[PDB]
């Protein structure tokens, strides 16, 4: 993820940009990597909070789905959270009592119910937030040069 | 086993709980009937 | 008496740290206490 | 409240109208969106604010939706326990919640037009202390 | 010209091949829990490598340490100085600067190859080692990647 | 109790607390517990089967 | 090695283990080995004096650094333009430009604004000097000195009270009712009486003419002759000056209501009117008690009691409380359990007040100080809370007895454990679903360009509420709206003297008082609900099956705090009651979250002056993340940038900070031990293989972190990054932008 | 260090002294006339906790049990 934005900055810092005849470059962000991307903030002010602006704001245009998918991306990552952070012994046991309340209304299901095992929750949770990582810069890239 | 998982003891009415289940339903329909502007 | 701070400050940040890991470095390692 | 007002009395909902922003294929769509929504109460933004206090007036707000989704909602979970306790007489149970016994199932889908009534009729829903319990407390 | 097709074209593949390395190692091991046979791997490479497996992990250990501190570390110190109100004290460009000089030494031969070694080319490879700006339109296609 | 009768637990720390089984086998000796039980609803292990006291078994 | 005495068993440890763990249960002296329960009350004892005294002497901090390095004589001039400074600062890292960039708020060197609050606070109990603070700390450094002696003078055999003196539990109640809350309401009473108010109309009084000066022209003969209407004779103006004689009443108790015109706060003589009312109840609630002298209620016989005047019952509401009396004083984790939560609330009541009814001069006009204060002891309000549930868990574990009780309310609650854990996950995952899909359907459908189309429902009954106090903007005409209702006029006795002041203070709209609530407030209100809901679960759960669960029926045997039980029955993972606890703490962080985010945007547009960017695009989410969080972060991510910087420097490097500790913690939460034990058995093979480094080698052998361990470093990781970052976010936002 | 108590529901499945990899179970005969065998623990400074024996066990709940305890080398499988 740093080297697609290694690419990302300098390019649009130091060589994608309009030239005008006489010979003179104007780049996208003027020559900010130089001095901004010595520091964790420049990175966070001058790449993530100012390149993000067309993506908030790409509601009610062409680009809002973008701003749709860049922010359900951040849900599904966090939702990975669950299943890295959690252990299924307290899955099972709430299931358990979920399952009396269905005893007692004879919806008890024939295949007894269990929690994920150990290694299945580790990997319905990297599932979810690589998908959720790479899902967010996706429309962040896609957003960011389709309106420049 | 010393401790019954279940509980005992009620009758089918069920007179002291269903009594304070009104009243504090009935404190409900009041405050609906001011906010209604019924009262 | 601006001067105090000049003389509390850096104590509080290597004498004091030194003297107490010093002392819990050596209590802990002790083989009786 | 909260100053909200009628929709045609306030201007935003006025403004709002003429951009249009047609969602279905039909290019009046949203021409006759806004017009149908002129019933509902509108505030400062012009958005139509729904009250579902549950006043009579503004029953199509909550009320009737309400009602629509639990005669739904009981139809699907009725039509599940009934199939899932006609599973339990036969002999493999736990394969037909797979693969669906659809000899079983369909006539118990046709049912369920009437799930209270035969709710209602149920007063034993197989509750008893004989489920699990597990330990003591 | 299409910025938008380069970063994606470029980030797209850059994913892809991560996640195929990751599973070239997983299959590794895969390999050795059910297909390793002792009898085969008798002293040869595979079994010298596992006899001293401790030697070639605990190094580099010792070299992920060494680069975190003196990667991330020099951008702490940066993130520090700048907000000491210190930019001197800064690894920066102006300030104590670190060159690639050896990038800055292998770019400098193939701006200069066209005419010594392999002389038959007429212009240098890529425009991103160095030569001139090329000017699709009033799109820069590519030009100079200068390293600090 | 009788063979193949289907009987209900009350022994606790079990899976299969206040649930219903057929008793598979009855040892006619003095090892305590002798009554084997079979189930239908596995527990976590995937066993379906345990023997258990006639003092905490009541015939259903 | 003998490091813990406390424990035999990890002071015979050769590795590392034994420095962590001896941490951790340093304070557990229950877990003490040869531990008595007249030792463990007694040691508990001295214990509480020890940290009172931290309490004093950090409350004495706050008063010489604002008297040594404090402009507390400035700020009383021009309080609303003048910036308070807590402490001075002397960083030898500093460079020239930072030091000028601190050098504010008219200080000779550089220094730090205070957002506390303590200058509103002793500027309007009486202190106008810098010389009074010093008298001030001074007497809690020798306040704290009698707890710290009295804290050792109870350790030796002549004084160490007996077991029976501890668990002698309505005498300690009956005393701190009357004595602790309400002998100390009613001397508060006096100094807002002899200090506070008279100090507010310009009169000085202090400790050298307080015997001499009288806070009434009237003797204290109208409160023997019955003539107490003479205190309340005449009230202060309304073009009243705090701090002047100039519209001065000379009224020390009255019941105005409102709040100040000026100083936007409650009046000084209502409040000294109350505390009075408050200790004559608290006093009278003391005597009920039965402590020696034959008269008053016996608890044990009370919870015990089985029978009405004749009929048989039950118990108190015919519901069985046969050993609550025993099971509450004996057993230790049930008390603190349960004070906690009651402080939790209490916590919860103070923040929920503090910015509806600032009590305090020229504080509702300080933003930065009123958003601090409610993010604070919300924060503190549900570690609390979320402590009450840990040791109500750990009671269930040690100290409860099935036998003592048999048959009363607690077991019959555990009894349907179940039907409790059970329908918890109907109401949040009943909220969830339906709430999300609410903020999604109004994202997506406003994304398409048809925000009319948004699903927006006002908060109709809580409006209802609203104008049930007097609130006209929504028309309802409800009780105190309606001059026509009861309530406005109390048709028995016309006495409703609250009524003025108050309704001018609801439908005034400038100060923030029961605020206009709207369509954004509704959902929102919802979210809160659903941390509420879920965080309970999580820690009901963990507390009732912490006796006993289905996958671990004996985990009684183990106890709070173990890792698992092993790879058996496919899982045991997160198994215990502590790991209830542990995942918990994450929802009563976001919880937090989603009440300071409401908090602090809907505040942000009423001091802004834009009230509609709150209720106009806080339906959809992604206002909150353009409108509230991307906007507002401009000024901090800009403390420190290439050109220079400025005095906002500070929360910017916290923001990051915060933001590397939050991430560390994922480390310890994802990456679990047994990956690491074998990476350091490579470092252990290195240093012993090393030359040189042969000669240097550890006595303590070096193992990797536990499981239960790495969870506490984790979260603790987790927890420190939350506070800091959203810290460093509420004060730079508000601070550069001063609302 | 660690305890591993057995209880009075074995049946002698001989599966908890199989699976143990440091040999801390034992298979002895019991005084039970009808009673077969029944497990032990004699040698219990050897065990490391890795609760194999626990999921062997194919009693409803286990009729033997490893509670975690004071540790030490070999408790913790330190090899240096
Ligand atoms: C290399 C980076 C660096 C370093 C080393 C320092 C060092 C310091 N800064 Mg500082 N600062 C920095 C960067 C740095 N700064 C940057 C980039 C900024 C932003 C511009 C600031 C802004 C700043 C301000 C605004 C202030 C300081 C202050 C201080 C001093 C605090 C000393 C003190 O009270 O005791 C140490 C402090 C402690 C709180 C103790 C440690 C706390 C731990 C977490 C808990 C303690 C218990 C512990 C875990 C148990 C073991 C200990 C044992 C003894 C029991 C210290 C000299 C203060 C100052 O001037 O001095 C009064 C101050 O007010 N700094
Ligand atoms: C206010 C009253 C109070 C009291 C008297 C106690 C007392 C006790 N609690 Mg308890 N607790 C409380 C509140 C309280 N707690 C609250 C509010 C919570 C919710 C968070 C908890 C949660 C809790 C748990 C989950 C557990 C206890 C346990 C215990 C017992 C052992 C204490 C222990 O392990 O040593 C204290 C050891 C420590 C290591 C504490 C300090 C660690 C902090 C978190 C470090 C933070 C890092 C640093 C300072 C910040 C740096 C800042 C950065 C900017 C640099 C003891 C009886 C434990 C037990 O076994 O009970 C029998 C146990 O498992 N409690
Ligand atoms: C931001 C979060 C974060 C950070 C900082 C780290 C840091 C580290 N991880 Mg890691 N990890 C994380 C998240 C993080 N992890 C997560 C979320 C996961 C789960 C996927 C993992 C999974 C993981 C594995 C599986 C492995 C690591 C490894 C490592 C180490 C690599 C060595 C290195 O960089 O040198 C150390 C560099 C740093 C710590 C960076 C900051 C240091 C600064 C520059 C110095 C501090 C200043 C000063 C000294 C402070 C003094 C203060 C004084 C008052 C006490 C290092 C300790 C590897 C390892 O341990 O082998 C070497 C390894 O195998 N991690
Ligand atoms: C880890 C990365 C890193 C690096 C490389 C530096 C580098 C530096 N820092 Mg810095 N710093 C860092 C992280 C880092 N920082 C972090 C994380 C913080 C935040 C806490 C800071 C905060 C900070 C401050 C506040 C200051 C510095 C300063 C400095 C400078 C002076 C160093 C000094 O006096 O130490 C002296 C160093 C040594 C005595 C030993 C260095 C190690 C030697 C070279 C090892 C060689 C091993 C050898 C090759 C092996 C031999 C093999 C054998 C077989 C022969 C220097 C440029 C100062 C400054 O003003 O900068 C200009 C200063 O005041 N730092
Ligand atoms: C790093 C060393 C290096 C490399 C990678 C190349 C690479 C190349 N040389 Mg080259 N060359 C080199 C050094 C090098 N040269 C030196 C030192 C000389 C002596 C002047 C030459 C003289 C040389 C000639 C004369 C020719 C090449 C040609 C070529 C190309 C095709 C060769 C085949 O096989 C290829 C791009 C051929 C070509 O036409 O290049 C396109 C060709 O005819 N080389
Ligand atoms: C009148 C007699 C009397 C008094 C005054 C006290 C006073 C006290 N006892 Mg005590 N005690 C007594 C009789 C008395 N006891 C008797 C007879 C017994 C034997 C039966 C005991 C047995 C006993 C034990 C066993 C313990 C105490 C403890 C305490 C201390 C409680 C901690 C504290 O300061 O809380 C202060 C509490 C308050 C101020 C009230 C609660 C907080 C409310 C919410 C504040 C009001 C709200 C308001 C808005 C706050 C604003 C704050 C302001 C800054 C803005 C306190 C010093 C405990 C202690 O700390 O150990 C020394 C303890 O462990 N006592
Ligand atoms: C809330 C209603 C209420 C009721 C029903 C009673 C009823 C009773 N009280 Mg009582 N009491 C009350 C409030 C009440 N009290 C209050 C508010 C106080 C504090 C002033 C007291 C203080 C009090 C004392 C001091 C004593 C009683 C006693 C008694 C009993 C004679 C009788 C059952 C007496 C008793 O214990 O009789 C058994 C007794 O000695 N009461
Ligand atoms: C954003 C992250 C996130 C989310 C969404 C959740 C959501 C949930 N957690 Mg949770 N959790 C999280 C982070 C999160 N957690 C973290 C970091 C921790 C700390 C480890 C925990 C710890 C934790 C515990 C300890 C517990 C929960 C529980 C719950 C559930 C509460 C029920 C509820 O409110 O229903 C609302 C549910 C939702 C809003 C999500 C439903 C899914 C969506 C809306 C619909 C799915 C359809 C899908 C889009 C279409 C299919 C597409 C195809 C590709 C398959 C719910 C599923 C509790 C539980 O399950 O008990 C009931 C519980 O006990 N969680
Ligand atoms: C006996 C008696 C009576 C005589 C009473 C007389 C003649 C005097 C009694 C005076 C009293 C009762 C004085 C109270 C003294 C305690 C004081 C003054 C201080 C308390 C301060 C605290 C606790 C801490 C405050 C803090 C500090 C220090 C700060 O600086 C900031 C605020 C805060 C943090 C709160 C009368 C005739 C009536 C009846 C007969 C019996
Ligand atoms: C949540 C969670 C669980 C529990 C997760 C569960 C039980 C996921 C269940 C997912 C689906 C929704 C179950 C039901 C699937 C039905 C077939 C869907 C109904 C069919 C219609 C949709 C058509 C674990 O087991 C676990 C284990 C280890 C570490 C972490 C965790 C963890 O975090
Ligand atoms: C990194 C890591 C380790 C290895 C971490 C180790 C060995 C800790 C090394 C840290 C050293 C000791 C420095 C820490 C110093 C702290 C900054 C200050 C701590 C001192 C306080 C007591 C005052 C584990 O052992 C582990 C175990 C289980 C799950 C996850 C993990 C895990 O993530
Ligand atoms: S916590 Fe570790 S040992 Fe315990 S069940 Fe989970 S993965 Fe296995």
């Amino acid at each position: 993820s740093i080297v697609i934005f290694h690419f990302s900055w300098k390019m649009q810092s130091d060589v994608w940009g309009t030239v005008d005849a006489a010979g003179n470059v104007s780049h996208i962000t003027g020559g900010n990597f130089a001095q901004s991307a010595i520091t964790i903030n420049g990175w966070l002010r001058d790449f993530l909070w100012a390149q993000a602006s067309q993506v908030i704001n790409s509601y009610g245009s062409a680009l809002s789905a973008y701003g749709l998918m860049f922010l359900g991306a951040h849900f599904v990552w966090a939702f990975s959270l669950m299943f890295l952070f959690s252990g299924r012994g307290y899955w099972q046991e709430l299931i358990e009592s979920i399952v009396w309340a269905h005893n007692k209304l004879k919806v008890a299901p024939a295949i007894q119910p269990r929690a994920l095992s150990i290694t299945q929750g580790r990997a319905v949770g990297v599932a979810h937030y690589l998908l959720g990582g790479i899902a967010t810069t996706w429309a962040f890239f896609h957003a960011h040069i389709l309106s420049v | 086993k010393i401790s019954p998982v279940a509980n005992t003891g009620a009758k089918p009415p069920y007179t002291f709980r269903t009594g304070w289940a009104l009243l504090l339903l009935a404190v409900n329909f009041l405050v609906a009937a001011y906010y209604f502007h019924i009262i | 008496a601006s001067f105090l701070s000049s003389i509390f400050v850096p104590v509080i940040g290597w004498v004091v740290p030194i003297a107490t890991f010093s002392f819990l470095f050596l209590y802990i390692e002790r083989e009786d206490v | 409240g909260a100053d909200l007002t009628p929709c045609a009395e306030n201007p935003a909902f006025q403004a709002l109208a003429k951009n249009a922003r047609n969602t279905t294929a039909d290019p009046q769509s949203g021409q006759k969106r806004f017009e149908r929504y002129s019933q509902a109460l509108c505030g400062p933004e012009g958005y139509p604010h729904l009250i579902v206090d549950g006043r009579l007036d503004r029953a199509g707000d909550f009320l009737i939706p309400s009602i629509l989704f639990l005669y739904i909602a009981g139809w699907i979970g009725w039509v599940g326990r009934a199939y899932l306790q006609a599973i339990k007489k036969d002999s493999d149970t736990e394969q037909k919640e797979i693969q669906l016994d659809l000899g079983i199932a369909l006539p118990i889908i046709a049912t369920g037009f009437a799930w209270p009534a035969a709710a209602v009729k149920e007063l034993l829903s197989g509750e008893l202390t004989a489920k699990d319990s597990e330990i003591t407390v | 010209t299409d910025y938008a097709t380069q970063l994606c074209i470029f980030t797209h593949h850059i994913w892809i091949g991560g996640f195929l390395i990751v599973g070239g190692a997983a299959h590794a091991a895969i390999f050795m829990v059910r297909d390793y046979d002792p009898v085969v791997n008798q002293n040869n490479v595979l079994d010298r490598v596992i006899r001293h497996r401790d030697a070639i992990i605990s190094h580099l250990n010792w070299v992920c340490i060494f680069l975190g501190f003196h990667s991330f570390g020099l951008y702490i110190h940066n993130d520090t100085m700048r907000a000491l109100g210190r930019p001197q004290d800064m690894f920066s460009d102006t300030a104590i600067q670190l060159q690639p000089v050896f990038a800055q030494w292998v770019q400098n031969l193939h701006t200069l190859a066209p005419g010594g070694t392999a002389p038959n080319a007429l212009e240098p490879v890529s425009y991103a080692f160095g030569g001139g700006v090329l000017a699709v339109g009033g799109k820069v296609a590519m030009m100079p990647i200068a390293l600090g | 109790v009788q063979r193949g009768s289907k009987v209900r637990i009350l022994r606790p720390e079990s899976y299969w607390f206040q649930d219903v089984g057929t008793v598979a086998s009855v040892d006619q000796s003095g090892i305590k517990y002798p009554v084997i039980v079979r189930f239908d609803k596995v527990n976590y292990a995937g066993i379906n089967t345990n023997n258990f006291a006639v003092d905490e078994l009541i015939e259903v | 090695t003998k490091f813990p005495k406390f424990s035999q068993d990890l002071a015979q440890d050769p590795t590392t283990r034994r420095i962590w763990y001896a941490m951790a249960m340093g304070n557990d002296f229950e877990s003490h080995d040869g531990m008595t329960e007249e030792n463990l009350y007694q040691k508990i004892f001295a214990t509480h004096f020890g940290h009172l005294a931290i309490i004093f002497l950090w409350a004495s901090s706050l008063l010489f650094h604002v008297a040594w390095q404090g402009n507390f004589e400035q700020w009383i001039k021009d309080p609303l333009h003048v910036r308070p400074i807590a402490h001075a600062i002397w960083d030898p890292h500093f460079g020239k430009p930072a030091i000028e960039a601190f050098t504010q708020a008219g200080a000779n060197g550089p220094v730090n604004i205070a957002y506390s609050g303590v200058y509103h606070w002793w500027y309007t109990i009486g202190m106008r000097t810098n010389t009074e603070l010093y008298t001030g700390s001074v007497f809690l450094l020798l306040f704290a000195s009698l707890f710290l002696f009295a804290g050792w003078l109870h350790l030796q055999p002549k004084f160490r009270p007996s077991l029976a003196w501890f668990k002698s539990a309505e005498s300690r109640l009956n005393h701190h009712l009357a004595g602790l809350f309400g002998v100390s309401s009613l001397a508060w009473a006096g100094h807002l009486i002899h200090v506070a108010i008279p100090e507010s109309r310009g009169q000085h009084v202090g400790w050298d003419n307080f015997l001499s000066t009288a806070p009434h022209p009237a003797g204290l003969q109208p409160f023997f002759t019955g003539n107490w209407g003479v205190y309340a004779q005449n009230p202060d103006t309304a073009g009243h000056i705090f701090s002047t004689s100039q519209g001065a009443g000379t009224a020390i108790l009255t019941f105005l209501g409102g709040f100040h015109p000026q100083t936007e706060s409650l009046w000084l003589t209502d409040m000294a009117h109350h505390h009075l009312a408050i200790a004559v109840l608290f006093i009278v609630a003391g005597h009920m008690y039965r402590t020696n002298f034959g008269i008053g209620h016996s608890i044990k016989e009370m919870m015990n009691a089985k029978t009405f005047f004749g009929k048989p019952v039950e118990g108190p509401f015919n519901m069985p409380h046969q050993g609550i009396y025993d099971t509450y004083n004996n057993s230790l984790h049930f008390q603190l359990g349960w004070h906690l939560a009651c402080l939790g609330v209490v916590t919860s009541w103070v923040a929920q007040h503090m910015y509806s009814l600032p009590s305090y001069a020229f504080i509702a006009k300080d933003y930065t100080t009123q958003a601090a204060l409610y993010t604070h002891h919300q924060y503190i309000a549900i570690f609390l809370m979320v402590g009450a549930f840990a040791h109500g868990a750990i009671f269930l574990v040690r100290d409860y007895d099935p036998e003592q009780n048999k048959g009363n309310v607690l077991e019959r609650v555990l009894q349907h454990k179940e039907a409790i854990i059970s329908h918890l996950s109907w109401v949040s995952l009943f909220l969830g679903f339906h709430t999300l899909g609410l903020y999604v359907h109004n994202d997506v459908v406003v994304a398409f360009g048809t925000p009319e189309k948004q699903i927006l429902i006002e908060p109709v009954f809580a409006q209802f509420i609203q104008a049930a106090h007097g609130k006209v903007l929504y028309g309802l005409d409800t009780l105190l709206s309606n001059p026509d209702s009861v309530a406005y006029t109390a048709y028995p006795n016309y006495a409703n003297v609250w009524l003025p002041g108050w309704l001018d203070a609801i439908n005034s709209g400038t100060n923030s008082l029961f605020l206009t609530i709207g369509p954004g407030d509704f959902l929102v209100h919802h979210a809160i609900a659903l941390g509420l809901h879920t965080t309970t679960l999580i820690l009901v759960k963990g507390a009732l099956d912490a006796r006993g669960s289905k996958l671990m029926p004996d985990k009684k045997d183990f106890g709070y705090a173990f890792p698992c039980d092993g790879p058996g029955r496919g899982g045991t993972c997160d198994i215990s009651a502590w790991d209830s606890f542990y995942l918990s703490l994450f929802w009563a962080l976001n919880t937090v979250g989603w009440v300071t985010f409401y908090w602090h945007w809907k505040h942000l547009g009423i001091w802004q002056g834009n009230v509609a960017q709150f209720n106009e695009n806080s339906t959809y989410l992604m206002g909150w993340f353009r409108d509230y969080l991307w906007a507002n972060s401009a000024q901090l991510i800009n403390g420190y940038n290439p050109y220079g910087v400025n005095n906002l420097s500070v929360w910017a490097w916290m923001f990051l900070f915060g933001h590397l500790v939050w991430a560390t913690g994922f480390m310890f939460l994802i990456s679990w031990r047994g990956y690491w034990q074998e990476l350091i058995e490579t470092l252990v093979w290195a240093h012993e293989r090393t030359p040189i480094a042969n000669l240097v080698r550890w006595k303590d052998k070096p193992v990797a972190l536990s499981i239960v361990q790495a969870r506490v470093v984790g979260l603790a990781h987790f927890t420190v990054g939350y506070v800091l970052t959203y810290a460093a976010f509420l004060i730079a936002s508000t601070a550069g932008k001063f609302g | 260090s660690h305890t591993v108590k057995i209880y009075d529901t074995c049946i002698g499945c001989t599966q908890c002294v199989r699976a143990c990899p440091t040999d801390v179970l034992e298979m002895v005969p019991w005084d039970g006339c009808k009673a077969a065998q029944v497990a032990s623990s004699p040698r219990t400074e050897d065990c490391v906790g890795c609760k194999r024996c626990e999921t062997a066990c194919p009693t409803d709940f286990l009729s033997i049990r490893v509670y975690l305890g004071a540790e030490t080398t070999r408790s913790m499988g330190l090899a240096y």
